[PDB]
RNA sequence: UAUGGAAGUUUGAGGACAGGUCUGUGAUGCCCUUAGACGUUCUGGGCCGCACGCGCGCUACACUGACGGAGCCAGCGAGUCUAACCUUGGCCGAGAGGUCUUGGUAAUCUUGUGAAACUCCGUCGUGCUGGGGAUAGAGCAUUGUAAUUAUUGCUCUUCAACGAGGAAUUCCUAGUAAGCGCAAGUCAUCAGCUUGCGUUGAUUACGUCCCUGCCCUUUGUA
């Protein structure tokens, strides 16, 4: 909703770097009126703003003297995948979406042609009329997306089978594709008896740095597992943690009776 | 074994149309089918007529260009060749014996498949 | 006296249960099928599937091969008006299988709709 | 009885002050297929006395 | 002034504009595109198509229940003239439906709209079971010129997952939530649509700022 695939493209040479101009004076500067842009000619910048202010990648205030600017929810998008594509990926956007709640799957094109993953990190996807802008929808989903990123890079570096992140950049985080089938949607599979000895004992795996899952229910990880959705774990530190250990086991205790009909 | 319609062979497949043709036929033919006063000559008769008479000797009779879907497949039509016009061009369909009891617009698919692959 | 579970016309029609429910088991039968023939059979209706003897077997299938002279007035039937030779048939469980089975070749034989939907949609 | 369980049944449970639909059923006895006849038969055969008459639930007392 | 009061919450609950009007004119100016490129019209097809993600719903997983009898209980409505709506009644057919006559331009006739849930009495007994009828076939019907890509109705058969639903979230303080059906509008046929109507009929606070979102004060400075 909030996001856009439409404009992307359509911006000139300056605008990348003119919607850049206000991205560095925004840290010190989060007002930022017209000339605060060109130091950093006559037809260039506004021609940028005419872009970025009528499609929306820069807010405007109307008043008679110069105008005060604040950056867009929408301007750090595509200055994102500006970097984005710079490192290198996201050749194109792939036709197999991959709307979820908070975070958007999206098969992207890398280069060399490889089909994968992004996910754009903003809350609550819709924008939200409710919202105060330059920081919620940026600045709380931006820094959020890292403190993710480099669990998993740090959890993948554990050797745990998982997804290793690909690339993060201002609230966008990209993955390997990781085909496999959830077993919440789960339709047939023969041999459990190691498949739950790996999963009773992926369990001390997610416990092995003394953590523990909390969302090993159904609806994460696939037939390659392919697990997902790591954020909610619990420390030792964490005072209930016995509590959850329970929890988790016998909810995929509960779910084969039903399914694929097993018991530890 | 040749085609029994409902009980029905050979002579009295090739004349009992659309008189009694259309009575020991199915719910949507008998009854229905007391309706169906439509223009059937149109260029559908003479072109019927003409064009299965435009099999010589061990051929195709010639294939009718028509603008209809909706007949049913006649008695008189039997060992035909008819273009059905499904969108794009007339779609030429030969006209079999066993044909009988269905719809023009059967055989003329109109879309194309999804085709992944 | 009371027997349980049997194996003909090749399906296990089940035992120790109501009479009707016992023959819906089998396939090109249900509710109201084994409702009429068990009217037909001249048996009640309460009784259970651990009595019906070999006769009381050989009445049922009797009547249900040659529906219409036992009073069925051929609008109960499954599958009547056979597009083949115009009788009225009641298909049964692997009659009605290889029978429904065939209908998708007779229309992909004449190149129709359904049988084209079939054919180039698996 | 599905050998002996009618003149076993009937011997066996007169046994609390209460008999019903679903009770029978408790004892691991033959359901409520032809036990809920033999609560209409013992009903009728002087043991148990209608305090109900009817359906669903029904009740009921011992042998009196 | 809890009392009495039909009613002691406002009894209660609702009913000048850069808005539209040059496309209204039967008032009143300026700028744009032109001929093998301005249109009329016929027939067929599509608007249903499907790995999918997102969202609104309907129905289900039953034994406070499924089915078979029996009781029979409302309100809002609305209907055919220069023509065939609502239909009673009387037959025919399982049924859908069909036929023969009637009344009502309507508090009158349809119609007391004899609706459904509900109730009683029975079978069924915890089994993907008889819950469920997904999907598909046969036959028979009706509308409309035409239903094939299944309109809708009926009969039989075929019986899918679903064994109570993760993180997330929607709505709600009393004849209300929820359950139940009915009428009217769209309309040749067609609700699972919407807006009203009545029938059965709860729990749980009667407050707070934990969040949410909105209002309103004080504060700092170009």
């Amino acid at each position: 909703m909030k996001l856009d695939t439409s404009h992307m493209r359509y911006l000139t040479t300056d605008d990348f770097r003119v919607l850049q101009a206000v991205e560095q004076g925004s840290r010190s500067h989060e007002v930022v009126p017209t000339p605060l842009i060109h130091q950093i000619s006559q037809s260039g910048t506004n021609r940028a703003i005419s872009d970025l202010a009528k499609l929306s990648l820069i807010s405007k205030m109307r008043n008679v003297k110069y105008d005060g600017y604040r950056l867009t929810y929408n301007g750090i998008d595509y200055l994102a995948l500006k970097t984005m594509l710079n490192r290198d990926t996201v050749y194109s956007v792939g036709n197999t979406i991959g709307v979820g709640k908070e975070s958007d799957i999206y098969k992207v094109s890398d280069k060399n042609g490889n089909p994968r993953v992004m996910k754009i990190h903003r809350l609550g996807r819709t924008y939200l009329k409710k919202s105060n802008q330059g920081a919620n929808w940026m600045h709380l989903s931006r820094l959020a997306a890292n403190k993710e990123y480099q669990f998993m890079s740090m959890l993948y570096s554990k050797g745990f089978k998982v997804p290793e992140p690909f690339d993060n950049s201002r609230h966008i985080v990209v993955m390997e594709l990781i085909e496999g089938y959830p077993m919440r949607r789960l339709r047939k599979h023969k041999n459990i008896p190691k498949l739950y000895s790996d999963l009773m004992c992926f369990i001390v795996d997610l416990a092995n740095s003394g953590l523990i899952h909390c969302d090993f229910n159904e609806f994460n990880i696939m037939i390659k597992f392919v697990v997902i959705d790591f954020p909610q774990c619990i420390s030792i530190q964490h005072q209930d943690a016995d509590y959850y250990f329970q929890r988790d086991v016998d909810c995929i205790r509960r779910f084969f009776k039903k399914k694929l009909k097993y018991e530890p | 074994k040749t085609h029994s319609y409902r009980g029905v062979d050979l002579e009295k497949l090739l004349e009992m149309s659309t008189e009694d043709f259309v009575k020991l036929a199915p719910a949507r033919v008998r009854r229905r089918f007391a309706r169906g006063m439509t223009s059937k000559p149109a260029g559908f008769m003479k072109k019927l007529r003409a064009a299965k008479l435009a099999a010589p000797e061990n051929e195709k009779p010639a294939p009718v260009r028509t603008h209809m879907r909706n007949m049913i497949i006649v008695p008189e039509m039997i060992g035909s060749v008819v273009g059905i016009y499904n969108g794009k061009a007339f779609n030429q369909v030969e006209i079999r014996p066993e044909m009988l009891g269905h719809y023009l617009g059967e055989f003329s698919i109109t879309y194309t498949p999804v085709r992944h692959g | 006296s009371f027997q349980h579970i049997l194996r003909l016309l090749n399906t296990n029609v089940d035992g120790n249960i109501k009479i009707v429910y016992a023959l819906t088991t089998i396939k090109g039968v249900g509710r109201r099928y084994s409702n009429l023939v068990c009217k037909k059979a001249d048996v009640d209706l309460h009784k259970r599937a651990g009595e019906l003897t070999q006769e009381e077997l050989e009445r049922i299938v009797q009547i249900m091969q040659n529906p219409t002279h036992y009073k069925i007035p051929a609008w109960f039937l499954n599958r009547q008006n056979d597009i083949t030779d115009g009788k009225d048939y009641h298909t049964l469980a692997n009659n009605v299988e290889s029978k429904l089975r065939d209908d998708l070749e007779r229309l992909k034989k004449i190149r129709a709709h359904r049988g084209i939907r079939h054919f180039w949609g698996l | 009885l599905d050998q002996e369980k009618y003149d076993r049944i009937l011997k066996e449970v007169p046994t609390y002050r209460y008999v019903s639909v679903s009770v029978l059923v408790d004892r691991l006895k033959i359901g409520g297929s032809l036990a809920r006849i033999a609560l209409r038969h013992l009903e009728k055969e002087g043991i148990i006395k209608p305090i109900s008459k009817h359906s669903k639930q029904a009740i009921y007392t011992r042998a009196t």
